[PDB]
């Protein structure tokens, strides 16, 4: 490939800083763009640069070009939730007729919410009588929920959730069954932390 | 802006495909591309302008006649075009331009339609226990034993679609992960305030848009045709 993304991904809080790196050998040069791609939508323009510009600015995203070592960066300020997505590096070259565009893999973004005060729980919530659903939520982002198929029993990945009015955010992971199923089974003991609130 | 329709396509092999792609922005060039999953974009068609019509990669064929039309059409469908399509426009600059797309399309070709099928959606009121404990209430919702994949969930609270308080699963589960075509399950979270959850007058609804088959296509089956179709589940709020 042509165009190269460093790193592949990484995982940061919200509220801090990042750099995503790009590198690239097409030629000849002629302009360096960055795409943000959301998890199943297209992707956005963020910058465009070309070797007269080294610098770019839209909102918190911050792009520079260095044409002579031909790289790039994509400084994001204040992260947030909504940040996370693809980063897409993309590197245009000069034509005959008109253009070609190289996309580089992108570099993979997830921001997790700043906890300060964690409420680990797990509550049951009522049948709807039209299998049952267990909520196991206000724990932190370390925590590692994934989704698991013993037996008829599932539990899904853990998802973050902001109520904007209250500026405030929550992890939760949902797990059900329609056997002897009961909260305090989806949930053992691994991994959920050793003060977790069950009734 | 840039419009794409439809979002979700699921079609039998040898059926032909059309996809529309429309901006009213005036934009001279468009582009089509075709991404499949944790792949890079693929230029597929290109036009520059009103009468122009291959990308960098090689069945398809694309109609530039009106301006603001450049609609993409597969003649005879087969599984090896499943992916995503998406389509791109240009503004102007320095005789690319700044590129602008559309929501894409999932299209799913299979030999086979008798796998698919509608979800069943259900919603789970907020327990008493987290209520009292953390002033919240959290409801779940459920949509399960639909296949293909394409499903679109969302939430309304007295007649009016909400995002905030919302968290639906990324990805949904599959049912029986050891088999290649298996109907899935996804979740979904609403939290409220307490107060909120506690007024009766209070109206939730989950909704589930499917994208399934059309009239037009044929059921031999027993159970009714899964067609394209909203299925819902509510809850009135609780006074305690």
């Amino acid at each position: 490939n042509q165009v190269e993304q460093s790193p592949q991904s990484l995982i940061i809080l919200e509220g801090k800083n990042c750099t995503l790196q790009c590198n690239y050998t097409v030629s000849p040069f002629s302009n360096l763009r960055w795409y943000k791609q959301d998890t199943g939508r297209g992707p956005v323009s963020l910058t465009i640069m070309t070797f007269s510009e080294n610098t770019k600015s839209n909102g918190r995203y911050t792009a520079t070009l260095d044409a002579d070592t031909k790289q790039s960066s994509l400084h994001i300020t204040a992260s947030q939730l909504s940040d996370s997505a693809s980063y897409i590096c993309v590197v245009s070259d000069r034509g005959s007729t008109l253009g070609r565009l190289y996309f580089g893999r992108g570099t993979q973004l997830t921001v997790w919410p700043d906890i300060q005060n964690p409420d680990p729980a797990v509550y049951q919530l009522r049948d709807s009588k039209s299998k049952s659903v267990c909520l196991f939520t206000d724990f932190d982002s370390q925590t590692n929920v994934s989704q698991s198929k013993d037996s008829d029993v599932y539990i899904t990945d853990k998802c973050v959730l902001d109520m904007r009015s209250m500026d405030f955010k929550s992890n939760s992971a949902v797990a059900w069954s329609n056997k002897d199923f009961a909260c305090a089974n989806a949930f053992n003991n691994s991994i959920i932390p050793e003060d977790t609130f069950f009734p | 802006d840039i419009y794409q329709t439809p979002r979700y396509l699921v079609i039998g092999t040898g059926k032909k495909i059309t996809l529309e792609c429309s901006q009213t922005m005036g934009h001279d060039k468009m582009y089509w591309y075709q991404q499949d999953p944790g792949m890079e974009l693929h230029l597929i068609h290109y036009s520059y302008g009103v009468n122009s019509t291959k990308g960098d990669l090689s069945e398809s064929t694309v109609s530039r006649i009106r301006t603001e039309h450049f609609p993409l059409t597969l003649e005879s469908a087969r599984p090896s075009h499943t992916s995503q399509y998406l389509c791109a426009s240009s503004e102007e600059g320095a005789l690319v331009g700044t590129q602008y797309f559309g929501p894409g399309t999932r299209l799913l070709v299979l030999e086979d339609l008798k796998n698919v099928f509608p979800p069943e959606v259900a919603v789970f009121e907020p327990s008493e226990a987290e209520i009292s404990h953390t002033q919240k209430a959290t409801l779940v919702c459920l949509a399960t034993g639909f296949y293909p994949d394409h499903v679109e969930l969302s939430w309304w609270v007295n007649g009016k679609e909400v995002h905030s308080g919302v968290c639906t699963d990324p990805q949904p589960l599959k049912e029986q992960p050891a088999l290649n075509d298996s109907r899935y399950a996804l979740s979904s979270r609403l939290r409220v305030s307490a107060t909120f959850w506690q007024n009766p007058r209070n109206h939730f609804r989950c909704q589930v848009q499917f994208y399934g088959l059309s009239e037009n296509d044929e059921w031999t089956q027993d159970r009714a045709k899964p067609v394209t179709q909203i299925v819902s589940a509510e809850a009135w709020g609780r006074a305690d």
